[PDB]
DNA sequence: CCGAGCAGCATCATTACTTGTGAGCGGATAAC
DNA sequence: GTTATCCGCTCACAATGCCACACGCGCTGCTCGG
């Protein structure tokens, strides 16, 4: 039909020649052409000739692809094909008719907004106002104040505050859809209910953020509105984050307190030998809690608190023991939080990363799903609360550098020194002399890696009213590390220890590796090398990207149709399921 | 001791113990050079025109002995000029004219001309000049070229690991690739069989085209294989010995030499057993006949008196062959070595499988292989042949292609032939059989001695040519065909094509492209890019994953840090900053030529391969202080390598650390403290960065501001020194030095500054003047600070007092929060500038008219406009609202001339009104600023047009106003220190004024004689600047160029203030990207116990896994500068004494380990001295090198220096709360750049709005209020879950059935909730689409 | 945007896809070698029936 | 006469290092 | 010779998603046309 291969002009006479139109005067013409010449008296090898051309044109239309091209003029390209019009990314299959371009929300970028809900998220007061345009005219022609949809045109366009909180009335439970650009699994689109702010940023609560792998880099989001009925109960049933802290990979929990909050917990949970106000005894967290916030004592000193700890002995019920547990203040308020679920026993610890894993599934498996939710949003407040209050800041003399390692290096130096006498004397093999300068390498920086670790692990000394005490070291670094917080110690190990050996192109490994370190600067060289592994990581994550999006892209086409139907086949065949060992341990 | 007149203003503080001894290059040393090269007359046709045009010509005829040669070109004038062209919208031109002579030669005799017409200069083509700043100007906008990275065109040998065939066959493959032509190549069958073929054609038995060049078989064999003679004594089948050709394989039998047992019985002849028998001297062996088993004979056998062949060439040699002709002779035998370590038979095999053994059969085999279905006659084989190769013209190896060809053979002359020869051929051949063989080894494709890069003049000129070669062709058949000698040379040729291949080229090309131009960082890193995309380059989707690597022959020569992340990694590498390119195109980087002992400061360019040869030092290695190594096992780079060397080992050191990383990177500071796989991003970010309101100064930079600054263009260098004769905000009138101007032409200089004016990412740029006035200026200095640079130092974002501490998780992963001071005091609130070009057509209804009157709209939408339409320059639009301002001819077909007649009176301007007006596009606001207008001559002007042509005229009359007065200034004093000779006239030529001084009455010998001189030289000079004036006159109120009937195209420009505001992006100089993510109040931020607060509120947790310390310590430094400057704020703040400051700026100068740079304070004048503490009162700036960085013990005594403590960190107190914290934070002054990522550029919803047409779903992009495209993968996402319901109407009536998102949206409105999915349109779009085939679909019944 | 048009071939004409989609459903079809159609198709040679 | 539209064009050799894989076909290679 | 067997060569067929932004998209001696 003419509508599907339109001829759009330009500001002027320029028409922009689909190359379907300009196929189809080929073809015709050639057919116009021949027919001509069959009425005339038809020269045999011209109307042969001639009926091998047409056959050549008919076949470029329907795909330009086989027996050679037919390029189009002055853009050394071929024509679009009708065949074009359906394979391919471009064709209608793959560009409008399985994901076709949607018209009803939103798009912009993210920030964090951290005092809201878990179930909530941002909005900007403009996208508010844009999308739910055909809302807003309900609402205001049910309240009359505009029965005419012109003068509701004029109105949301003049913003008078009675569209502001109509508006917030409409959306007042009207979830939505944040949507990342690369939907990798199933989490990739979540539900909320929006609020109002301003600005032009969508902010979200931090746990969602890293469910999506959503960084804060400037990584647009898009959104969507459900509109219909139906949809909107169902995006509040399925597709609310509420309902998705279980990842449908693995049963492990999604929602897990990555980074910058579990630093606040664990520097709250910790304890320093002698604080401020070691000692005393407290009759209530809510007693240790105002002492604290008055500054009456430290955050972290180790006291006798009593704590009722709520226990679920039998099912429904709630038994109460007002035990007098030794803690320290950190764990004295947070323990404020926990629903009078879990025992004191969960909270007593340093409370790392992994074990803030660990107290939310206890904590999921024991008291349903609300409890948890509540609990959730509790702990990241208050741990964005407590890190704020802590202070906890990396300075360049914090990382220190193992005074010993120096030594070392020169003695591994002397060591690979003799050892390419060894070579130069000709008493041992280049191979086997390559190989233990590998191995003696190796060796100094394990060497350098524990000396590191044991000047920063327990760096700290200090004194309980009287000599001295050795306790965990209450540096910036390793209060990221040891809490698991950001980075391991494999990464600290390269900053302040040696950085130690790199990798060739080919995969080999390089003699000298680098003896500097980060706090160190680099030789030039050194850094060479290190920019030729840096280099080869980011080239595997940049084609590596593609090829996993065609495999998951073959992978959901070749299942799209698995749906569980029947609800038990009643059959005996089952593969034995054994723990696998594979040589070494289970 | 050397500071200019500028750096005095501001010295900057600098680190670095190694003493520097060769500057940095001027920063566009490639494109400069490289267009000089193309572009300048070369008298040696080695390159530029003048090689092309030997090339090309002598263009000959059909041997009708009427050639047409040349004899040399020049270059026309730019019409218009930089800033012209630049504003007209037409290319920076340039008239090409070539000097030619069409000669015809006598017939039908010998050589001579009896036909033959001379023309120089006839037109051809109009060329692009290479503006001053190395980019070029094509219509309007302003483009760059960068430049490409291609395989030398030579020889070279791949072996393809085992990646086919999958036991072990690698075969060595050899190509050949010219610098233009059909390359050619030789493959090793999976079962060692040699195979020449053509680029990609069918795979022929190699020794075809050793058959094709006259080759005969036994000359063949003569060329491969060793000759075993056998000189046939009276008995046993004599031969030659040599242990090493039987050392080989296992042995058969005991090969006893003159009796003596050499050879034990059996096999395994041992090492031992070959020396034994080269200690004999064995020149003899007695041979038992069954000895000869293959042994492929050479010789041809005849008997002597048969003719027939007895024994062929090349078949077998053996017992029964020997024995049949042992019946004739004979005396003379040999035959072909064969070994499998060595000598394998490839060539005897591959002649065994040739089919062809005649030279014609050859050729017609060939014939038919390059091109089937044709007829093989000899002549046609022969000149496809001979024309493949041996064609200067169809051929061309290369210079640099001869002369790697030869290097790579082991051969001697180093410029030869740039043709292939039978020679050439069988030399590859034999070395590609000596790399099968142990003997040879094979070199990779990425070591940069074989990827040379090619600039723009270079490719250019290739345009040109190949351009060239066509109109070549057109000519010659037109030279043929028409009257031989009735004609003029010029018109024969056709300028067209050529026009048409160059604009081309430097208008669409891969290569080609608008330079990014919002940053001069950005814009300088863009011009020195290499790609290696492009024409004759790979492609980015079969790159291969192993090119993208670094090659450790990139130190020094190529960046291994500045490269864009994403799919094109290392496939667009930045030049090395000390980098330079070679004379033939390969990558050349300084070193300092080691001696004996000394490093002197003689430098050396070495090549790729050379540097290979040599050992290479390593730059971090200290010195002596005499060119000596301190240590004695220096760390050393000798063949892609790192080991330890003694000092007498090395033979060049580096020139100096910064040569390995990017102009970009170098920018980084405290870079060798940083990670490369964040520093990376840094890079990028900081190519990135976008110009301010007022710029300033970086306090921790790495000294190359300078360079990267005022090599670039955007900042307006003084050319000659001179004094300031007058500043204003957009003109400067520099009056020149007494001594460097010609004697005429007074010449007093005026550097016109380009206000604020669009970019090509729609950032202003706008040139404020820094230099004061009466200030004197030397040659080379800077008097206008560029977009986003101070002071003649690139200045991108703005020094921030920051904190690193979390903050109640509003900075959570790595958000960046400010505090609204940095807001109110505008530090990032930037400017864009965006046009919008009304055009007006012809169509046939009629042309456009810009008419301030429309029809139906009200005068409030036509307030803002003049009487001409074009609105006012400076009205505050806001979107939707209308420009222009210019209706259409709309209707047709009413053919009333009843009607007409009247319309053709009363309504031919009120007939087919149709308001095709130009709107502002909904959602950007702005004021307007400037209006363009672009006239068809003819059509008169409008009063807008006329104004603004008028406006410029009396603009450029200020200037030649301003020569005049000097001129006028000059000569009356000359008239009056001349005309007091006499009279007197000492007493008048003061009180009385220039009323009638020409015309004063004195004597006549030499008085009045000169009052007629100084007449006829003021007359003169009053008229030729009435003529340039009428020059510039005509230039500026001409018509332009607009070929497409349109008449007026009207661009409009508007400047948007865009503040900061959360969801924009910000960076550090680390990679440390992010968001900012909340404009906190500036009582709530934290704040240091003398009060003031901190603007910047980071997150530490980032640092230990992005692993880039650099920043941190950055930071600290940060600190310290500004304590220093605080510090000179207080001694300013109190007018302390003198002496006082300079004392205590000496001491802060001199704190430094041992430090480069040695400034005095001394022969500073006071007030220059108190002029430099004003310029340091906001922070004492600190310059560190890349790799030379300031050990932190020195950032420790810096700190020391001021009252601020060691530990760089200061207790705070929280706004909030009012509390302390406790964990001491750390606080510094961290540069920040914006990137132009703000958030209004995304920021975008839609209700309802436009939809495509071929299918009813909505457009995309900002631009069009589009949708979102909600793609396969969202799909999936939603179908794991249930989500039936919001899948289906997001698909049906979300963005698809008209008629169903129609009917949701008339039931929504009326509150109700309910889809109605019907069917999608695209649905219906595929359905018809597939029905367009012969594949009946349809919709089945039930 | 739905009426479909139609061109009078002057002389019959082979479909593409039928033809050269590996397999050749017409030479499947005939138990002929696709070489023998494309060169019957395209003027070049006789097929004899 | 000369400008504006226009009708079917490989416009010679217009070349073109791989990307990795699968399927099929013409022809070498071996069993009956 | 047949008969099928397998193999080298040829040719078709796949290349993450989004975005955003930018740029650009007949011609040329026949045809017509007055
Ligand atoms: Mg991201």
């Amino acid at each position: 039909p003419p509508d599907l291969r339109p001829l759009v002009p330009l500001d002027g006479g320029r028409f922009a020649t689909s190359d379907l139109n300009d196929l189809y005067r080929r073809v015709i013409n050639r057919n116009n052409r021949l027919k001509r010449l069959l009425d005339l008296a038809a020269p045999d090898i011209i109307v042969r000739n001639e009926k091998r051309m047409l056959q050549e044109a008919v076949d470029a239309l329907l795909d330009n692809g086989r027996r050679g091209r037919a390029i189009t003029g002055s853009n050394k390209r071929p024509l679009k094909s009708l065949a074009d019009m359906i394979k391919g990314k471009q064709g209608r299959f793959r560009q409008n008719l399985l994901g076709k371009r949607v018209d009803y929300s939103g798009r912009s970028v993210i920030t964090v907004g951290p005092y809201l809900r878990l179930h909530q998220c941002g909005l900007p007061k403009k996208m508010a106002l844009e999308l739910f345009k055909p809302f807003i005219y309900g609402k205001l022609e049910l309240r009359g104040l505009a029965t005419t949809i012109k003068a509701a045109k004029k109105m949301v366009e003049r913003e008078e505050a009675v569209v502001w909180d109509i508006l917030d009335e409409v959306i007042r439970e009207h979830p939505v859809l944040l949507n990342r650009a690369p939907t990798l699994h199933r989490l990739g689109i979540q539900a909320f209910e929006p609020v109002l702010i301003e600005g032009k940023a969508i902010q979200l609560h931090p746990l969602v953020c890293a469910a999506y792998n959503a960084d804060f880099d400037g990584d647009q989001m898009a959104v969507h509105v459900p509109l219909t009925l139906e949809a909107q109960l169902e995006a509040r049933a399925l597709m609310m984050s509420t309902n998705n802290i279980l990842s449908p990979a693995n049963g492990e929990p999604i929602i897990v307190p990555s980074q910058d909050v579990v630093l606040g917990l664990y520097y709250m949970t910790r304890d320093c030998v002698n604080a401020k106000g070691e000692g005393m005894v407290l009759t209530g967290p809510k007693e240790a809690e105002r002492l604290y916030r008055s500054g009456l004592a430290s955050l972290h000193a180790r006291v006798k608190v009593r704590i009722t700890e709520y226990e679920k002995d039998a099912n429904g019920e709630l038994v109460a023991k007002t035990s007098l547990k030794d803690t320290t203040v950190g764990r004295a308020i947070l323990w404020m939080i926990v629903p009078k679920g879990l025992p004191y026993s969960i909270v007593n610890q340093a409370l790392g990363k992994k074990a803030i894993s660990k107290m939310l599934n206890t904590c999921y498996r024991i008291l349903g799903l609300k409890p948890t939710v509540i609990f959730a949003d509790q702990i990241m407040y208050t741990g964005f609360a407590y890190a704020a209050r802590s202070g906890a800041s990396v300075g360049i003399d914090d990382m220190v550098i193992p005074e010993k390692k120096h030594e070392i290096i020169s003695e591994a130096e002397a060591e690979v020194a003799e050892i390419q006498e060894q070579f130069q004397s000709g008493l041992v093999t280049a191979g086997e002399r390559y190989n233990k300068v590998i191995d003696i390498w190796a060796a100094a920086n394990d060497r350098v890696s524990k000396a590191m670790m044991d000047n920063l692990q327990t760096e700290t000394v200090i004194n309980r009213d009287g000599q001295e005490e050795k306790q965990v070291s209450f540096n910036s670094i390793y209060m990221m590390a040891d809490s698991g917080a950001r980075g391991s110690a494999a990464q600290i190990r390269q900053l302040a220890g040696m950085r130690g050996l790199m990798a060739k192109p080919d995969g080999s490994i390089i003699e000298t590796p680098i003896t500097a370190n980060f706090r160190e600067g680099l030789n030039v060289l050194q850094y060479f090398i290190s920019t030729h592994g840096a280099r080869k990581g980011l080239a595997d994550t940049a084609l590596k990207t593609a090829n996993s999006g065609y495999l998951t892209r073959r992978l959901v086409d070749v299942a799209q149709d698995l749906v569980v139907t029947e609800d038990d086949c009643g059959t005996h065949e089952g593969i034995m399921m054994t723990p696998v060992i594979e040589g070494g341990d289970v | 001791m050397v500071y200019s007149y500028t750096e005095k203003k501001r010295i900057r503080k600098d680190f670095g113990k190694r003493p520097q001894v060769l500057d940095v290059p001027y920063l566009l040393s490639i494109q400069l050079d490289s267009f000089q090269k193309f572009i300048e007359q070369d008298p040696e046709g080695q390159y530029g025109l003048e090689a092309a045009f030997r090339s090309v010509f002598p263009i000959q005829s059909y041997s009708g002995n009427s050639e047409l040669q040349y004899v040399s070109y020049r270059l026309g004038e730019p019409v218009f000029d930089v800033q012209e062209c630049q504003i007209r919208g037409v290319t920076y031109s340039a008239p090409l004219r070539v000097k030619l002579r069409l000669v015809i030669y006598e017939r039908e005799a010998p050589e001579g001309t009896v036909k033959d017409i001379k023309e120089q200069e006839v037109y051809m083509g109009e060329i692009p000049l290479m503006t001053d700043n190395g980019t070029f100007v094509i219509n309007g906008t302003e483009r760059v070229i960068v430049s490409q990275l291609h395989r030398s065109p030579g020889v070279f040998f791949d072996s393809d690991k085992g990646k086919t065939h999958s036991s072990g066959k690698v075969l060595y493959n050899a190509r050949i690739i010219p610098y233009r032509g059909s390359w050619l190549d030789f493959e090793f069958d999976p079962k060692d069989n040699l195979f020449v073929r053509i680029d990609r054609r069918r795979k022929l038995p190699a020794t075809i085209i050793l058959r094709a060049l006259n080759y005969t078989t036994e000359q063949i064999l003569d060329l491969f294989f060793e000759k075993v003679i056998f000189e046939i004594r009276d008995n046993k089948l004599q031969m030659e010995l040599v242990p090493e050709r039987l050392r080989g394989e296992t042995a058969s039998f005991d090969i006893e030499a003159n009796g003596k047992v050499y050879v034990e019985k059996g096999r395994r002849i041992t090492a031992r057993h070959i020396r034994q028998l080269e200690k004999d001297d064995v020149k003899l062996i007695e041979v038992p006949v069954e000895y000869i088993a293959g042994k492929v004979v050479a010789k041809d056998y005849i008997d002597e008196s048969t003719g027939e062949l007895i024994c062929a060439a090349n078949m077998e040699l053996s017992l029964d062959l020997l024995a049949k002709l042992s019946q004739s002779g004979h005396k003379r035998i040999e035959t072909l070595f064969t070994n499998d370590l060595d000598h394998g038979p490839y060539i005897s095999e591959t002649l065994r499988v040739d089919p062809t053994n005649d030279r014609l059969s050859a050729l017609v085999e060939i014939y038919r292989m390059m091109r089937p279905g044709e007829p093989p006659t000899r002549e046609a084989a022969e000149s496809l042949f001979e024309n493949l190769f041996f064609s200067e013209d169809r051929y061309d190896l290369s210079a640099v292609g001869r002369m790697k060809f030869n290097r790579s053979l082991l051969r001697e002359e180093i410029e030869g032939s740039g043709i292939l020869s039978k020679d050439d051929i069988i030399d590859v051949m034999k070395k590609l059989i000596d790399i099968r063989n142990g003997k040879g080894e094979v070199d990779d494709i990425d070591h940069l001695g074989n990827r040379r890069i090619r600039s723009v003049g270079e490719m250019a000129e290739n345009q040109f040519r190949v351009g060239l070669v066509r109109v070549e062709r057109a000519v010659k058949e037109r030279l043929s065909l028409g009257d031989l000698d009735t004609l003029m040379p010029q018109d024969m040729i056709n300028a067209k094509p050529i026009s048409a291949a160059v604009k081309e080229f430097f208008g669409s090309s891969q290569l080609s492209q608008f330079m990014d131009q919002n940053n001069p960082l950005s814009e300088i890193t863009h011009k020195r890019r290499i790609s290696a995309l492009g024409p004759g380059g790979l492609t980015r989707e079969r790159a291969g994953f192993e090119v993208r690597d670094v090659h450790p022959t990139h130190y020094g020569r190529v960046c291994p840090i500045e490269t864009p992340e994403g799919p094109n990694i290392g496939l667009i590498n930045s030049l090395s900053v000390y980098a330079q390119t070679n004379e033939y195109g390969f990558l050349e980087t300084p070193y300092r030529k080691v001696t004996d002992g000394v490093v002197t400061d003689e430098i050396h360019y070495l090549s790729a391969i050379e540097e290979g040869n040599y050992v290479i030092a390593q730059a971090n290695s200290n010195l002596d202080e005499e060119g000596h190594f301190v240590e004695d096992l220096v760390t050393c780079r000798s063949k892609g390598e790192s080991s330890l060397f003694s000092r007498d080992q090395v033979d060049y050191m580096d020139v100096s650390t910064q040569q390995v990383v990017s102009v970009g990177a170098s920018l980084i500071p405290f870079l060798e403290h940083d990670d490369a796989n964040r520093a990376l991003m840094g890079a990028n970010m900081q190519r990135q960065a976008v110009p301010t309101l007022r710029a300033d100064k970086p306090l921790v930079g790495t000294g190359m501001e300078r360079a990267v600054a005022v090599d670039s263009g955007v900042t307006a260098v003084a050319k000659r020194g001179g004094v300031v004769q007058y500043v204003d905000a957009s003109r400067i009138v520099i009056k020149v030095n007494e001594d460097e101007m010609y004697p005429g032409e007074a010449g007093i200089d005026i550097y016109n500054l380009t206000k604020y004016t669009r970019s090509n990412q729609n950032t202003c740029i706008n040139q404020m003047p820094c230099v004061s006035l009466g200030e004197p200026v030397e040659r080379g200095d800077v008097l206008a600070d560029g977009p986003s640079t101070d002071l003649g130092e690139l200045a991108l974002g703005q020094n921030m007092r920051v904190a690193f501490m979390p903050w109640n998780g509003y900075n959570f992963e790595d958000s960046i929060l400010v505090s609204e001071r940095v807001v109110q005091e505008d530090r990032f609130t930037t400017i864009h500038i965006q046009e919008l070009a009304c055009v007006s057509r012809d169509t046939k209804l009629g042309p456009e008219e810009i008419t301030a009157d429309i029809p139906n709209v009200g005068e409030a939408a036509l307030s803002k406009l003049d009487e001409s339409g074009i609105v006012y320059i400076g009205a505050e639009v806001t979107g939707g609202d209308i420009l222009v301002g210019k209706v259409t001819p709309k209707g047709e077909t009413q053919l009333t001339p009843e009607e007409k007649l009247l319309r053709a009176i009363f309504g031919e301007k009120a007939s087919d009104v149709k308001d095709s007006s130009l709107r502002v596009p909904n959602g950007v606001s702005g004021t307007v600023i400037d209006v363009q207008v672009f006239t068809r001559d003819g059509v008169e002007k409008d009063k807008r047009a006329l104004e603004i042509e008028e406006m410029q005229l009396k603009q450029a009359k200020k200037d030649l106003s301003e020569e005049l007065q000097i001129l006028e200034a000059g000569l009356f004093s000359r008239i009056r220190a001349v005309l007091v000779a006499g009279g007197v006239e000492a007493e008048k030529l003061d009180k009385l004024p220039r009323d009638r001084w020409l015309e004063l009455g004195l004597t006549d010998e030499e008085k009045q004689n000169q009052l007629e001189q100084l007449a006829e030289q003021y007359d003169e000079l009053k008229h030729e600047f009435e003529k340039k004036l009428e020059a510039k006159r005509r230039k500026i109120t001409q018509g332009d160029d607009l070929a497409p009937g349109v008449l007026k195209i009207v661009k409009v420009y508007l400047a948007v203030k865009r503040r900061i505001q959360p969801g924009d992006k910000m960076a550090g100089r680390h990679g440390n990207k992010g968001v900012i993510s909340k404009i906190n109040p500036i009582e709530d931020m934290p704040y240091d116990e003398n009060g003031t607060p901190v603007d910047i509120v980071l997150n530490p947790l980032g640092v230990p896994s992005r692993m880039n310390i650099g920043q941190i310590l950055e930071t600290h430094l940060g600190m310290a500068a500004k304590g220093i400057g605080d510090k000179i704020n207080a001694m300013l703040k109190q007018q302390q004494e003198v002496a006082k400051l300079r004392e205590f700026i000496q001491r802060a100068y001199d704190l430094g380990a041992d430090v480069r740079q040695k400034v005095d304070l001394s022969t500073f004048s006071d007030e220059e001295v108190m002029r430099l503490a004003e310029n340091l009162r906001k922070g004492m700036p600190i310059a560190t090198p890349v790799f030379d960085g300031a050990k932190e013990a020195e950032i420790k005594e810096l700190l020391k220096l001021g009252d601020l403590p060691t530990s760089g960190q200061i207790r705070l107190y929280d706004g909030r709360t009012g509390e302390q914290f406790e964990r001491p934070v750390t606080v510094g002054y961290m540069y920040m750049l914006k990137l132009n990522h703000l958030v209004d550029d995304k920021m975008h919803a839609r209700s309802t709005g436009s939809y495509s047409l071929v299918t009813q779903q909505p457009l995309g992009g900002k631009a069009q209020f589009g949708g979102q495209r909600f793609g396969e993968m969202e799909v999936w996402a939603l179908e794991a879950y249930g989500a039936a319901y919001t899948l289906q109407e997001m698909l049906t009536v979300k963005s698809d059935d008209v008629n169903g998102r129609t009917k949701m949206y008339k039931n929504i409105v009326d509150g109700n909730h309910q889809m109605e999915p019907g069917m999608p349109e695209s649905f219906n779009v595929l359905l018809k689409e597939i029905r367009s085939l012969g594949i009946n679909i349809e919709l089945e019944d039930e | 945007r739905e009426r479909m048009g139609h061109i009078e071939l002057a002389s019959p004409t082979a479909h593409i896809w039928f033809l050269k989609s590996l397999p050749s459903r017409i030479g499947l079809l005939l138990d002929m070698p696709l070489r023998d159609i494309e060169r019957v198709l395209y003027f070049e040679s006789y097929v004899v029936i």
